[PDB]
């Protein structure tokens, strides 16, 4: 399975790039590990945008 | 600056001879040095003009003087062997303006001793620390030229005179002066590695009450600490160093486990000077455990950034100190064991067997009686391997380390002769445990074995003559023998059940409570030195009373008797020598007892159990 | 814990250059927005609905690739469900279309003048982009060369 979940991790990258999401490789790994727990992703979509707003609040 | 070529040559050669970790570092091209136009620093009569034309002319040339550009009614005189630029104003300048110009001239003077560092003192010969100093002093000089251009644009619109310039340059001589002070002290005197970082922990403490210049000094040393932090981000977490620029306190030596990595005194920054001993140790443990086949990485690791007078960055260093010396200890005690190794030392040097030695003593008695170089070493190795396998001891796998060792001495190998007093052991140790136990400990264990051998040896001599007489109704020898026998068995009770076995037992608990290699080295040296001192060896005379007591014991049992010289086994001539030996023996016994009493216990306390020959005469 | 992965989300999205008090406030920001939605159709169908607007805006092979990957990822369901909700707020020759000189038995359609004209626009967008860089490099520096002195540098504050 360890063969399969590296290749599915690589194909998972392209559809996150072409859908124009804010994710790069690192944040993609954080988010795939976070969804693996069982969290609803429609909730995660708001906390990522609130972090990216309040990050710009400092600078 | 003419000095710089000599500096580069001397620096490069000095780096190269110490270690060959990197040679022939690049010397920057010759046309860089030959042009003074790659370095930031290299008319009409003013006397009859109107006053305002004079102020407008001088502010115009002064803005050129702030950079390396020739003025319209002023020039820059050549420097000398001197550092900062002086300038040459036009005759008949106004006496009002001349004083004000010398208030504005310190900006150009504090610009002269800035670019000469940046445009030369950054190269590989100078270390890898003059780099980043000229990599955050360059941004400030860029800012200087920015300010000069922004001033010139206002000058073109008729909107600059000497007074506006005078207001403008107070930010440029409260800030550029700090640089022109730091630069001519870092440059003068070799400041490489930690010495710079101590000078910038001295000149960031020089401003703590100004608050204008303090942030600036912190900015300069926060860029100069970054390459040092780069080297500190290997050594603490791996054993790996390359570093041919010798900017670090630890130096790679091209030659083991203590002769490779060594602290250098002038390569220590001031704010880690207290922590300098921990750095080398924590780094060294990771490399030496990979020398004995193990991992080198420290999986607790973070990145390091400087703060003036606050600590969070000498903190993660302690967390790798809480890994390195505790992964090496846990490596040693359970892998390539020090517990079974120490027990296999215990088995013979502390003579843990009584069986193996009485087998040995019976098998080798004839050869032990003969002097040295009247002995047969290949026969004795065979007899030792026999007597070992007959006994209890066959279970440890380190029994093979024993070889035949001759030390013909009478303890003149201090920390002809007979075979009994020329028998020792040489024990082979492994490379991981060689780090702690070495030639000194092995020598002390050998000397302890030598002292214990005589006490073991005289017992066989007593028991042989004791059984050989049993004739059955005789008591002439049976009095001297009984007195000596009680003594030589109580010395043997005192020494092991007091001097050796309890503290060996304590040491095997104390090593499990150690946390550093230094800790184990403390406990082991305590036991080995003090217990050997506890047994009767220490005096300047080395306690000859003990040896002469043993001498008259052996002389009584074998040298004078030979088991009544096989007379039946006369005039009671043999009983008179018993009497003479007995008087000498009383003298020696009292000498040893009084010597142990007078030096500030238990062997006297149990030998004299109820007033048993405790008074015949007493000193003073 | 799961609440610890939210600290690592704050770690990636804010790099370090203070910087020990901002991260706890951002951790509060990460916690405070998660539970407001929790108090108050298949997955690949939305992918088709988004490939449609691509094809409306031209750019055929991108839609043909987006449909190519979900077809083999069904031949991880909850992570693409995040990407459709993060869409459109992040950062974003060939001689076989209008060159009939290469191929093997090339298709016969007469000639072209109606996609060969949008083959210059393929370069015209690049030519219009690499001049906007030099408009935005002359502007950032004319904002420094022209000002009253020291209002872009804090050196007057020293």
């Amino acid at each position: 399975n360890l063969n399969a979940v590296r290749e599915t991790m690589d194909v998972l990258l392209e559809i996150s790039r072409i859908l124009n999401t804010g994710l790069d490789m690192e944040t993609l790994s954080i988010c795939v590990r976070l969804c693996e727990q069982g969290i609803n992703p429609e909730a995660l979509s708001s906390v990522i945008k609130e972090l990216r707003k309040a990050t710009e609040a400092l600078k | 600056l003419q000095q710089s070529l000599e500096l580069k040559r001397k620096m490069l050669r000095d780096k190269q001879n110490k270690k060959n970790s990197g040679q022939h570092l690049p010397i920057f091209p010759a046309w860089v040095y030959e042009r003074p136009a790659l370095i930031g620093d290299f008319a009409l009569p003013i006397g009859t003009l109107p006053l305002a034309s004079q102020e407008s002319a001088v502010v115009e040339d002064l803005l050129y003087v702030l950079v390396g550009v020739d003025g319209r009614y002023v020039s820059a005189q050549p420097l000398a062997g001197r550092q900062s630029r002086t300038f040459l104003v036009d005759p008949n300048l106004d006496l009002s303006i001349r004083e004000l110009v010398h208030r504005i001239l310190p900006v150009a003077a504090s610009y002269s001793a800035v670019t000469r560092f940046i445009e030369e003192k950054s190269s590989f010969e100078y270390g890898q620390v003059n780099h980043a100093l000229a990599a955050a002093m360059r941004t400030l000089v860029k800012e200087h030229l920015i300010l000069v251009s922004q001033l010139e644009q206002l000058h073109r619109q008729g909107l600059l005179s000497l007074q506006k310039l005078w207001f403008y340059i107070q930010p440029a001589m409260r800030t550029m002066d700090i640089l022109a002070s730091l630069a001519t002290s870092v440059d003068k005197g070799e400041c490489l590695g930690g010495s710079t970082l101590s000078l910038l922990h001295d000149r960031s403490f020089s401003y703590t009450g100004d608050s204008q210049a303090q942030e600036l000094c912190l900015y300069l040393t926060k860029a100069a600490s970054a390459p040092y932090f780069e080297v500190l981000e290997k050594w603490i977490y791996r054993g790996i160093i390359h570093d041919p620029y010798s900017e670090f306190m630890v130096e790679e030596h091209e030659l083991y486990w203590d002769q490779r990595y060594t602290i250098v005194q002038q390569q220590i920054p001031s704010f880690l000077q207290k922590m300098a001993d921990k750095i080398l140790s924590t780094g060294k443990y990771l490399n030496v455990v990979r020398e004995c086949g193990h991992d080198v990485t420290c999986p607790v690791a973070k990145e390091i950034i400087y703060t003036l007078k606050e600590r969070a960055y000498v903190e993660q260093i302690e967390k790798a100190f809480n890994y390195a010396s505790k992964v090496l200890l846990d490596f040693l005690m359970e892998e390539k064991e020090l517990v079974a190794h120490l027990r296999s030392i215990k088995r013979y040097f502390l003579m843990d067997q009584g069986d193996f030695f009485v087998h040995f003593m019976d098998l080798a008695e004839e050869e032990l009686r003969k002097p040295v170089e009247d002995i047969t070493p290949p026969r004795l190795e065979a007899l030792l391997e026999l007597a070992l396998r007959m006994s209890t001891a066959n279970t440890d796998p380190f029994k093979d380390d024993l070889k035949i060792d001759l030390m013909p001495h009478d303890l003149i190998t201090q920390l002809a002769l007979s075979g009994l007093e020329a028998f020792s052991f040489d024990y082979i140790v492994k490379w991981p445990l060689s780090l702690i136990i070495n030639r000194k400990a092995l020598t002390r264990y050998q000397m302890l074995f030598r002292h214990m051998f005589y006490c073991k040896h005289v017992e066989r001599q007593l028991c042989s003559v004791w059984i050989s007489n049993k004739a059955q109704w005789f008591a002439g020898a049976f009095t001297l023998r009984q007195r000596m026998l009680n003594f030589v068995q109580n010395i043997q009770y005192y020494m092991m059940f007091e001097v050796m076995e309890p503290t060996w037992h304590i040491l095997e608990k104390n090593l499990k409570s150690a946390s550093n290699i230094d800790d184990v080295l403390g406990h082991h040296t305590g036991f080995l030195d003090t217990c050997l001192k506890d047994c009767m060896l220490t005096n300047p005379e080395l306690l000859k009373v003990f040896s002469k007591l043993m001498s008259v014991c052996v002389m009584f049992t074998n040298c004078m008797q030979k088991f009544t010289q096989s007379m039946k086994l006369l005039v009671s001539g043999f009983e008179a020598t018993i009497n003479k030996f007995d008087k000498n023996f009383s003298a020696h016994l009292l000498d040893l007892l009084a010597r142990l009493s007078i030096y500030s216990a238990s062997v006297i306390s149990r030998l004299d159990f109820n007033g048993f020959y405790t008074e015949r005469l007493e000193r003073l | 814990s799961i609440t610890q992965l939210f600290d690592d989300l704050c770690e990636a999205l804010l790099p370090a250059a203070n910087r020990k008090r901002a991260k706890r406030s951002l951790k509060k920001v990460a916690y405070n927005a998660l539970f407001t939605n929790l108090f108050q159709l298949p997955a690949r169908n939305k992918i088709l609905m988004l490939s449609f607007d691509l094809r409306v805006g031209g750019l055929g092979p991108k839609a043909d690739r987006l449909e190519e990957l979900v077809e083999e990822l069904e031949a991880v369901g909850s992570v693409l469900d995040l990407l459709v909700q993060l869409a459109g707020s992040g950062p974003p020759r060939d001689y076989f279309l209008n060159n009939k000189h290469v191929g093997r038995n090339v298709p016969y359609s007469g000639y072209d003048c109606d996609d060969l004209s949008v083959f210059e626009m393929d370069v015209q967008s690049l030519i219009s982009r690499e001049e906007c860089l030099c408009h935005s490099m002359i502007q950032e520096t004319l904002q420094v060369m022209e000002a009253a002195p020291g209002t872009g540098l804090p050196t007057v504050g020293l």
